[PDB]
């Protein structure tokens, strides 16, 4: 979260945190419902969003669909949702704590050799994301969804 | 249970212990004569303590380090929409390691 | 490292489960305190001298390991004390804010009480020390505040131990 | 093919890895003195009293001791009428004080281990303050009046622990009396007359 | 010389590791511990073990001891080997 | 021995004067009746070189088929150890008067004596027949009603310590019954 | 400032700034309106802030004024409110850079340095500092009495 | 450190003696399948990352280890285990061409189970992923130097267990 | 002492002791019986050394021991002089292992901790072990003052 | 690591007393014999070489650990027993000098016996070895400055053991 940072981040100094910080903290805490609230909202459209996203990332990628390919197959598209629903569940972390470190310390870091050990083409993978986040704006407007923006283009960042 | 409304506040009494002194009267006596008691009972009426008061620890989370991971061990609410099973298992885990899952 | 709401997203995510709405009671109410948490890490911060300098003065600068002898006689010995004691107010105040206190085992009681014996640092005079520091903590950020860092000190008293 | 082997590798290696095990430095097993003695089952009343008395502190730390804990049947065997005299007054509970050096007369600094006594007799004095003399003849070990039972425990830092058959008395100690009356003189004319006059210290008086 | 010399809070050198270690120390730890490295799954540099029994001495326990947990490390048992207890001359 | 009252650590570096987190209310509250205790077990304790002998030759003129040559206790080691295990057994009861409990009694001497004495042979009619002269030995000691021996104590009462006390003989006796 | 230093924290770890870092630039710079009034009340209160701050430090430390003390005479006396014109203008420069970074590398860097060097009593600086504090937040509301306050306090803690 | 020459050398050394005809009886055994170790270990450089895809996909890859909980599951913990693989197959691929596996336990075997307990890493899987790595690499090598490299992977399973 | 850190000098550098060693160890303790009469001096002298020490340190820093000073009131004076006590023990100790550290690992090793921490000025207690010095060398010859005098000074020097 | 003057400077300090009568008495005997110990420890230096020469040829130079199989076989082991003895005869020197055998224990004692049996060295071998290195020593330097270097030398040999 962003209070571990700061905890740590002042930790290796030696020292409490300063004025700055404790700002750092004290806005962050004072928001803190709004993502409570956010967080809710998309619990309650993973089923509205995971099937959006498989609209799209295959319609873009018949590759992966066609037989030969990864997803081919019913138990491997099977999963194929399971991917995303960890990863919509991995967001909800990140828009509550705010900050990138549930998304960092899980699925980001060392993702492409999970995926290369596996099959799934590691560009596949960022335009599901992509994809993903393509789909989150339907069943969101326009006041909260550029609140929850920045924490999927980080993903897209980190998987490059 | 407290069923003794047969014996009241007049139990103990022991009203026969009788001291002949020689060879005249019985003195007849109702002394209590309690036991070597002890009464095995554990927290009391009061506290009885001076501070010198610091036990508490937390119990033992086996390899990692204590209630910084009791995580497969929790409550919890929500599982999600589509959650494909496990189909091996490999036996139920324990404690996670020096470790954490915010890595 | 976990604070309330690592921890809170930790069980949330070891079992993998989303964010249902009893587990939030606790953030909804880590949020709550939010405020009183800074302005109690603020004062700390302010008199982390005084403080300790009160502690030490009331609870163990009094009793013949301050002397000849004692553990604690020899000025690198003292001066090993106040900066041993900084420690466990500066992570208590960690603890405070993150509202939970795995930074402590984490990082100030694994090997702690197995390191004292090694040294022969008397584990009773120095609980009291940070019990006598816990009771000033409460002079400063107040009664639930000094509840909150209080609640933290006597965790490293009872691990410590 | 000599059967004192030995460890390392490479070439001028015997097939054993170093250390026997792979291990150069090997980390220790032990635990400390007072819960190597809670495992043992037989020291009970030896770590009650350290943690009652406050000398549990002291065999916590990291010198090398050589404790000749009592197994309590050797506390059991202070019924004696002779001992029962100078120790059953400890009992007291204001009489903690005489029990820490009576404890403390069992901590030896140092690590003397059996096989380190062949035949040699050496004194030395404890944490108590007074010397005790470890006289280790013909394959018996003692330690003033202990009669040792069990070798050697290896414990935490380098220290060991003997079982002993009975428990040491500090050479100088004397029994604390027991609670007594603070008596007072009735009279005081009783006492003038018991101080003798200097008329009387020159033969001037009978 | 030693680590004590009056630095502080606001003092010129940056605030650090103060070990209350003596002029020339001679006292050393035996200390065993596991530090996994977290850092290995961007930097890819090739793997070391990380459990290691080693003597540390004195003068730099607490460092090491502070910076073993710093990296999330674990320390499963240290003694001091080598050095007395409550010595006021002569741990040099 | 030493177990049996609680202390109390008034110096510093001592781990139990401060972080102590406990006083022992269960052995404080027997020295409420502490001097009365000390003296009955120094009651037993100077006369256990006596009771023992007085109680196994007790059971010989008795029963005298022990020192029969064939019985289990004509043998020098066998008389040796019949003199041990008695003097074992009041010194165990004497830790559980001092400790004002039988706990230390039914673990480190009476569990595993019946499965022992059948092990090797001991008349268990007759080593009961030891313990209740030892019962009645120690009533008359605590009570100081003994014939022979007067101790000058102080003035007062040792009943319901006497009774105590003849309750651990039994709890001995039937355990090896 | 909170700019800078969220950079070189990001900078060194070889990556972006999160969306905990840009959320908290963007909420500084809405924040900056509300420092410069706050700045602005400091600014020409100093005639108040210095001369009253040295008030309640000669009566709260008469010694270092009394003839020995550091601060003796017409001279060591002006130069004794100088020092608290500095501190009281270090803390205009935090409240506008939202950290205490140039508090930091200005006159709390080797501060102990300095004033044992020059004989100061450094506990005499900081009782002096404390002085100004009750003064600043005297003259300002209670929200912004805990940032103009804040940056004292901080100041207190680096000073002994 | 030592291969079959080495430890071939080593015993008729530290006996003093020359190399007998016992001594080359069994470096001429090990001559002759000099042209198989190369073959055997030229093979599993080329599939090593195939190798590696292909036992976690038949061991673990399903089973709960990789289910949140579990362990594997977050992708620093995934990505350590083909990082840890890799070892057990490239270490196994140094026994084979030094035909003893003194190397696996100087480097490898000490200190390996003492540290999977520390970090909780389940040593029962472990071995299942190297026996199922067992039994793709018998595919590749063929059927003796499956033998030959098979022999050293149970040995790292022997004493990881 | 001299023996013991001519040891572990040569200890670290793998090897023995050279002439420039042990004619000094051999030195040192031809001169042990000057060395102890000099710390006989000091040892029976500790009530006017001690007392004539405080007695130039009030007069010369009237500020601790007045109103407000740390040394204040009948209990810190009392303690005032202890410490001079201390010092003046620690130089017995000195004098006889013919070196400073017995005087280094005690009472010099991270005094500025203690008596920051204590409140006590440092300098106020480096200007009471002068007094101290003026008071031992006017006890002794020549040939001893620049012996008693010389371990004042070098606690003068690491006490600030 | 202290020396008699240290040694006697602690057990003062540390009940908080001065150096009484008896405290100078003893520090009073170790002057007396500091010209006896210089003298000791310039001859072993001079003929240190020499001195392990003559203890391993007269105690376990011919014996069978020397042979093929013993413990002191190849040359690399018997190149670290003169450096190992080296340690014993240098250390054994300090403690003459410093007149309290502190800085064995410290330096040599702790974790000796626990290194020798992981290495396997055989400690009666090595024992030996010092008490023929003892004997040599109280030629060169005398026989009370033997008595005082002999005095360190079996110290070493019986924590060895
Ligand atoms: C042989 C057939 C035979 C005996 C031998 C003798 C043994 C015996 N004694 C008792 C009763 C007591 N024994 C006591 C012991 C002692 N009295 C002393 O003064 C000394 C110190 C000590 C002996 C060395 C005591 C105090 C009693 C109680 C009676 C009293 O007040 O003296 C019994 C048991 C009798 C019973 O249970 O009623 C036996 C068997 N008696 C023999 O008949
Ligand atoms: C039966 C249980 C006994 C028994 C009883 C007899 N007692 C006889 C006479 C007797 N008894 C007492 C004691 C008793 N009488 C009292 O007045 C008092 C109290 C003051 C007591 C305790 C006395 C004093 C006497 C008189 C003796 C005398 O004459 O000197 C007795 C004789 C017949 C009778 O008098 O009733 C009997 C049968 N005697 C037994 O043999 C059994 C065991
Ligand atoms: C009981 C079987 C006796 C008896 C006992 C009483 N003793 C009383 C007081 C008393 N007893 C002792 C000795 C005891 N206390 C100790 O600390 C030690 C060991 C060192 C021993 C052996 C002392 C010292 C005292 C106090 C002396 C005094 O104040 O007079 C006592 C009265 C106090 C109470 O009851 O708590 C009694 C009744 N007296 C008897 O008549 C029976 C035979
Ligand atoms: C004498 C009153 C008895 C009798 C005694 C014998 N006991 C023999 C051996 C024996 N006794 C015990 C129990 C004792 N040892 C303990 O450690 C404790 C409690 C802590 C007690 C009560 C044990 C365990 C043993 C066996 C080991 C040993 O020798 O100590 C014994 C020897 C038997 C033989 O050699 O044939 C005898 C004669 N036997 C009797 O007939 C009278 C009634
Ligand atoms: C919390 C972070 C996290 C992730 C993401 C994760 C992924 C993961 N994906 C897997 C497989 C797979 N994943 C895919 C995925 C896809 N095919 C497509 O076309 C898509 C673009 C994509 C899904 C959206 C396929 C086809 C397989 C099976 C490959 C095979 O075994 O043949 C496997 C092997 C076992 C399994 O399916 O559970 C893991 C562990 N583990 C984690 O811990
Ligand atoms: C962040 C978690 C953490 C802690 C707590 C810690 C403690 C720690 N305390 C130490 C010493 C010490 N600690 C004390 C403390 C005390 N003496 C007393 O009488 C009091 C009871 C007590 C003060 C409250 C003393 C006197 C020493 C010096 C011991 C010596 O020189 O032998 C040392 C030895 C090295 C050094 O100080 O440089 C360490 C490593 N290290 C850590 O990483
Ligand atoms: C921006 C950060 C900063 C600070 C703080 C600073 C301090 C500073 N204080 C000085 C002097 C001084 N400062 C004092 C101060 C005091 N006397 C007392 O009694 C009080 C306790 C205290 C003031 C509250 C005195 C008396 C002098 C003159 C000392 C002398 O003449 O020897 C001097 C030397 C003369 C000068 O150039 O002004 C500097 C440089 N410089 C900096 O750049
Ligand atoms: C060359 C000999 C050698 C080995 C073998 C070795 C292992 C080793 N494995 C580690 C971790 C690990 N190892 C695994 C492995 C697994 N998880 C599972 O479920 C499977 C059963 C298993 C894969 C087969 C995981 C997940 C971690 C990370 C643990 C953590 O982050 O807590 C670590 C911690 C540090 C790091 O990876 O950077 C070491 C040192 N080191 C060595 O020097
Ligand atoms: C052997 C090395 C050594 C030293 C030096 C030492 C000092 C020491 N000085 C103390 C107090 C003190 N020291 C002073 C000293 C002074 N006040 C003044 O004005 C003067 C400038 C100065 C003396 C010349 C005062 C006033 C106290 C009491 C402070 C208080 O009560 O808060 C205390 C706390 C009380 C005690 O246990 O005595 C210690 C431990 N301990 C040591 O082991």
């Amino acid at each position: 979260s962003l209070v571990t940072q700061v905890i740590l981040s002042a930790d290796d100094e030696l020292r409490y945190p300063t004025a700055g910080e404790l700002e750092t903290i004290s806005s962050y805490l004072k928001t803190g419902e709004y993502r409570i609230r956010l967080i809710s909202i998309l619990q309650g459209k993973e089923q509205e969003i995971i099937r959006l996203a498989s609209k799209k990332i295959f319609q873009l990628h018949p590759e992966y669909i066609a037989p030969g390919g990864n997803a081919s197959g019913a138990r491997q598209r099977a999963l194929c949702l399971r991917d995303y629903g960890w990863y919509l569940r991995l967001i909800t972390y990140a828009i509550l704590a705010g900050d990138k470190e549930p998304l960092e310390k899980i699925g980001i870091i060392g993702v492409r050799e999970m995926y290369n050990s596996l099959g799934v083409p590691i560009i596949g993978m960022i335009d599901a994301i992509k994809c993903l986040k393509e789909a989150t704006v339907e069943v969101i407007s326009q006041e909260e969804e550029d609140f929850v923006a920045p924490y999927y283009d980080y993903i897209i960042q980190g998987m490059s | 249970d407290v069923v003794n409304a047969a014996y009241p506040k007049n139990i103990k009494n022991k009203a026969p212990v009788i001291s002949f002194d020689g060879k005249k009267g019985v003195k007849l006596e109702m002394v209590t004569l309690q036991t070597f008691a002890g009464d095995d009972s554990e927290d009391t009426l009061f506290d009885y303590s001076s501070g010198k008061f610091m036990p508490q620890k937390p119990a033992d989370m086996g390899i990692a380090w204590p209630s910084g991971d009791g995580r497969q061990a929790e409550m919890k609410g929500g599982k999600g929409s589509f959650n494909q099973p496990d189909l091996r298992k490999y036996g139920p885990f324990p404690d996670f390691l020096k470790r954490s899952m915010d890595l | 490292m976990q604070d309330a709401i690592t921890s809170v997203i930790n069980a949330a995510d070891v079992q993998g489960k989303y964010l249902d709405a009893n587990s939030v009671e606790k953030l909804r109410g880590y949020f709550q305190t939010g405020e009183l948490r800074v302005r109690a890490a603020a004062t700390i911060a302010a008199n982390a001298a005084t403080i300790i300098k009160e502690a030490v003065a009331k609870s163990l600068l009094y009793s013949d390991i301050t002397r000849p002898g004692g553990n604690m006689y020899t000025t690198r010995r003292y001066a090993a004390c106040i900066r041993d004691l900084d420690y466990y107010l500066r992570y208590a105040t960690y603890g405070m804010l993150a509202g939970d206190p795995s930074i402590l085992d984490e990082r100030v009681l694994n090997g702690l009480k197995e390191t004292y014996n090694s040294l022969g640092v008397p584990i009773g005079a120095t609980i009291q020390a940070i019990q006598a520091m816990k009771e000033v903590t409460g002079s400063l950020v107040g009664s639930d505040a000094g509840k909150e860092m209080g609640l933290y000190f006597d965790y490293i008293c009872s691990g410590l131990s | 093919r000599t059967a004192y082997p030995y460890t390392g590798s490479g070439y001028g290696s015997a097939g054993v890895p170093y250390g026997q095990d792979t291990y150069g430095y090997k980390a220790t097993t032990a635990k400390s003195i007072t819960e190597t003695a809670a495992q043992a089952g037989v020291f009970n009343t030896f770590v009650k009293l350290l943690n009652e008395s406050g000398v549990e502190k002291l065999v916590e730390q990291a010198g090398p001791y050589t404790v000749f804990a009592p197994t309590d049947d050797a506390f059991a065997a202070l019924l004696e009428p002779h001992s029962f005299n100078k120790l059953a007054t400890l009992l007291r509970p204001e009489n903690n004080d005489a029990l820490r050096k009576v404890l403390m007369h069992h901590v030896i600094p140092g690590a003397f281990t059996s096989a380190s006594l062949m035949d040699r007799a050496v004194t030395v004095k404890s944490l108590a303050g007074e010397p005790i003399s470890i006289m280790g003849l013909n394959k018996l070990v003692t330690a003033g009046t202990a009669k040792v039972v069990r070798a050697d425990v290896p414990c935490a830092n380098g220290c060991i622990i003997h079982a002993v058959s009975s428990v040491i008395i500090p050479p100088n100690y004397v029994p604390v009396p027991q609670p007594t009356k603070p008596v007072f003189p009735r009279s005081v004319i009783a006492e003038i007359a018991k101080l003798p006059t200097p008329r009387q210290a020159l033969g001037l008086d009978p | 010389a030693y680590d004590m010399d009056g630095t502080g809070a606001g003092s010129l050198e940056p605030r650090g590791i103060k070990s209350s270690a003596v002029e020339k120390d001679s006292r050393c730890f035996k200390v065993t511990f596991v530090l996994p490295s977290q850092s290995r799954l961007y930097t890819f540099r090739e793997l070391q073990n990380v459990y290691t029994t080693k003597m540390v001495p004195f003068s730099s326990w607490y460092a090491e001891q502070q910076r073993i947990q710093k990296m999330g490390g674990k320390i499963l048992k240290v003694e001091l080997v080598a050095g007395g207890q409550m010595r006021s001359v002569g741990n040099q | 021995m030493l177990d049996a009252f609680s202390r109390v650590v008034v110096n510093s570096d001592a781990k139990a004067a401060y972080v102590g987190g406990s006083d022992l209310q269960a052995l404080k509250s027997f020295i409420a009746d502490g001097n009365k205790r000390l003296d009955a077990v120094n009651s037993i304790v100077s006369n256990a070189s006596c009771m023992v002998s007085d109680a196994v030759s007790g059971m010989i003129c008795e029963n005298p088929g022990l020192i029969s040559p064939g019985g289990n206790c004509y043998t020098n080691r066998r008389m040796a150890a019949c003199l041990r295990d008695g003097e074992i057994i009041l010194r165990y009861v004497s830790y559980a008067l001092l400790a004002g409990d039988a706990s230390v009694l039914e673990d480190r001497c009476l569990n595993g004596l019946k499965e022992t004495y059948i092990a090797l042979g001991v008349p268990t009619n007759s080593s009961i027949r030891a313990v209740s002269i030892m019962k009645a030995q120690a009533v008359a000691f605590i009570t100081n009603t003994a014939t022979e021996r007067k101790m000058s104590f102080a003035a007062g009462d040792c009943t319901s310590l006497a009774s105590e006390v003849a309750s651990y003989f039994d709890r001995v006796g039937a355990a090896i019954s | 400032s909170i700019v800078t230093k969220s950079i070189v924290n990001a900078d060194a770890e070889a990556r972006y700034l999160s969306p905990g870092e840009l959320d908290r630039i963007k909420s500084f710079v809405l924040s900056g309106q509300r420092r410069l009034r706050i700045a602005q009340t400091l600014t020409e209160n100093r005639e108040r802030i210095v001369k009253q701050g040295g008030q309640q430090l000669f009566q709260r430390r008469p010694d270092v004024v009394s003839p020995g003390g550091n601060a003796y005479g017409e001279e060591m006396t002006a130069t004794c409110l100088r020092d608290l014109d500095y501190y009281l203008r270090l803390v205009t420069y935090g409240i506008i850079a939202g950290d205490v970074t140039p508090i930091e590398e200005i006159g709390l860097v080797g501060v102990k340095e300095m004033y044992s060097a020059l004989g100061t009593p450094i506990s005499g600086v900081a009782e002096g500092i404390r002085c100004m504090k009750d003064v600043a937040c005297s003259l300002l509301s209670g929200e912004d009495a805990a940032e103009v306050g804040f940056y004292f306090d901080y100041t207190l803690a680096a000073m002994q």
